[PDB]
């Protein structure tokens, strides 16, 4: 699970 | 030979983005002013990497056609080129022009962070070739975009895909080691040849900080899930 990344990576 | 107006566009628009990352100045001045334990270094170091890592994934998403790439692709590319690039980035600030006999105090105090000393030979080794290199912050900037965006990272199921984004980037370069060095008719390739060397800190950097001299080694959540520790 990487769900930190995900978000960085799907914000804005 | 010359860049063309796009290559010379692509550079302007990388080197921007890469300068968005935290001083060098404000990493040795830190280093430098006084020393500290062991514990107090691998602090510094969890909360440099946690910094480096959402600077990374800012100057990852702007690169041409990253965000087109499929999104599994995307976090195996990050995870895949972190600890890489965060290496690139140690040497880069390691190089870096200081005032007289303060190079030799950061050493120092690197020497005496609370690394193994297993891993302190390799490390110094590699900081030193790319200090012979004599990079500008272009080379830098480019071979740190390239390093991301390798094709032949594990788990990656449209190579192609990450070629092209490459690729452009290998080109532009290329042209700057032919116009800025035509007497090191190999500086391109030493650049790349570099790359190997980084990929064998990739392969043993759980090892490396599970080395540390220090009782407890705590990750912050963002390393747990971009490094193999915990
Ligand atoms: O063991 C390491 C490791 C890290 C990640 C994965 C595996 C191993 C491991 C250990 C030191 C250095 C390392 N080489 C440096 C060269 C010059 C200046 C500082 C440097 N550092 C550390 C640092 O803050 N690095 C930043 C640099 C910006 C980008 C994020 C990282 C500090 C940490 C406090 C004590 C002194 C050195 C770099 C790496
Ligand atoms: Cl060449």
């Amino acid at each position: 699970d990487h769900q930190l990344l995900r978000y960085l990576l799907d914000k804005d | 030979m010359e860049l063309t107006p796009d290559q010379q566009t692509l550079l302007h628009f990388i080197m921007d983005s890469y300068n968005k990352q935290r001083m060098p100045q404000e990493i040795t001045n830190k280093i430098l002013k006084e020393a500290f334990s062991a514990e107090e270094n691998f602090l510094i170091l969890t909360e440099m990497a946690t910094n480096h890592v959402q600077v990374l994934v800012e100057f990852t998403k702007k690169l041409p056609g990253f965000q087109t790439l499929d999104h599994e692709d995307q976090i195996a590319l990050l995870k895949g080129s972190a600890v890489e690039a965060m290496f690139l980035r140690s040497a880069e600030i390691f190089n870096k022009k200081l005032p007289s006999g303060h190079s030799d105090l950061l050493e120092a105090r690197i020497r005496n962070s609370g690394i193994s000393d297993e891993y302190i030979t390799p490390m110094f080794s590699f900081y030193k070739s790319i200090g012979e290199l004599k990079m500008t912050q272009e080379e830098y900037a480019l071979l740190t975009a390239i390093v991301i965006l390798s094709p032949d990272r594990q788990y990656i199921k449209d190579r192609e895909a990450v070629e092209k984004l490459q690729e452009p980037l290998l080109d532009v370069l290329q042209k700057l080691c032919k116009i800025h060095q035509p007497e090191n008719p190999q500086h391109f390739a030493c650049l790349l040849g570099r790359l190997t060397e980084l990929r064998t800190f990739n392969h043993h950097h759980a090892e490396m900080l599970m080395s540390w001299r220090v009782n407890d080694h705590k990750f912050t959540p963002l390393l747990c899930e971009i490094w193999d520790v915990q």
